[PDB]
């Protein structure tokens, strides 16, 4: 854990992953393993397969490496990019809304719609089943209004959604 | 011996069969092909 967090410490951002305090990670891993005397390979695999807070930089990195040469059949509603190269971000409480990665991280705030709503992240080009499922999710959300849950501050919004390759 | 009776009810059924049916079946084939193509066409993610 210490050797791993050394890399964010070099770049001065280890505080986001919880800082140099590796003990809470040990506490969580033992809580998963019901305080087992020893930890094996499979248990560690399952423990990290659920986005551990301190380790998010391993998968995301590879995920970025998996989305540097991906071309989607869509457009960016803000900068009128066509087609989006790289990541793709789809809205859920709106229809026909998509934004590129740069338009998302930088914050091109077009008047009328904010960016503090749930999103969906796509690395690989999508398929028809994903599109129709997104349509169904949008329709279901359209009748689940009145702000059941809201998150205005950022505080760290890294685990957006899992694509399961 | 020369009997002649005319109860013949002529009807143009050959023209109908020769003309309407082929286009109807062609239209049905085109419609089913289009529907199948729309349901299909990138429903599978070829990983790796
Ligand atoms: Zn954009």
């Amino acid at each position: 854990l210490h050797d791993s967090i050394q890399i964010p410490r070099q770049l001065g951002e280890v505080a986001s992953f919880g800082g140099s305090n590796i003990e809470p990670s040990v506490r969580s891993c033992f809580q998963f393993a019901n305080n087992k005397p020893e930890i094996e390979a499979a248990l560690f695999l399952d423990w990290m397969r659920l986005e551990p807070q301190s380790m998010v930089w391993l998968p995301v990195l590879h995920r970025v490496a998996a989305a540097e040469t991906a071309k989607h059949q869509a457009k960016c509603n803000i900068c009128k990019e066509c087609p989006i190269i790289g990541f793709r971000y789809r809205s859920l409480k709106h229809f026909n809304y998509d934004i590129c990665q740069s338009c998302f991280f930088s914050g091109r705030v077009a008047k009328g719609h904010k960016m503090h709503y749930p999103m969906v992240e796509y690395c690989t080009p999508t398929t028809s089943g994903e599109d129709v499922r997104d349509f169904a999710k949008v329709l279901k959300n359209k009748f689940r209004t009145k702000r059941y849950f809201a998150k205005h501050p950022r505080m760290g919004y890294l685990p957006v959604q899992t694509v399961l390759e | 011996e020369v009997p002649d009776r005319d109860p013949e009810k002529s009807s143009e059924d050959d023209v109908y069969l020769h003309t309407v049916i082929p286009a109807v079946v062609v239209a049905a084939i085109l419609l089913i092909a289009g529907i199948i193509a729309m349901i299909c066409y990138r429903k599978k993610r070829k990983g790796k």
